């Protein structure tokens, strides 16, 4: 029992770590896609 | 993790 | 979330 | 069991997003001590 708390509490700080660079990599997509949509309208107005 | 912590109550 | 898989366990 | 299987998945997405600005307060807290260092050193070099 001991080592099932000990690798619950393990596995919660590695679950942590990969919510964090889940994190990270929600707003590397929010910047990709604001700048896909900006380049997007830019592109629209450039080739009227 | 919740089967685990099934598992843990349960023994 | 220990309370509730307790519960389960027991029912 | 349903309310609980509901009550505990409601906890899950609540939970999640809680980790969410969990990491997002650490990675701030990160980037405020590395700043705070180095301004540290740059006001102490600056008065002196």
């Amino acid at each position: 029992i001991r080592d099932l708390e000990a690798s619950i509490a393990r596995y919660k700080e590695e679950y942590a770590v990969l919510i964090s660079e889940a994190q990270a990599i929600k707003a590397d997509l929010a910047a990709v896609e604001a700048k896909v949509n900006r380049s997007t309208a830019l592109l629209k107005s450039l080739s009227a | 993790m919740v089967k685990d912590q099934q598992e843990a109550e349960k023994k």
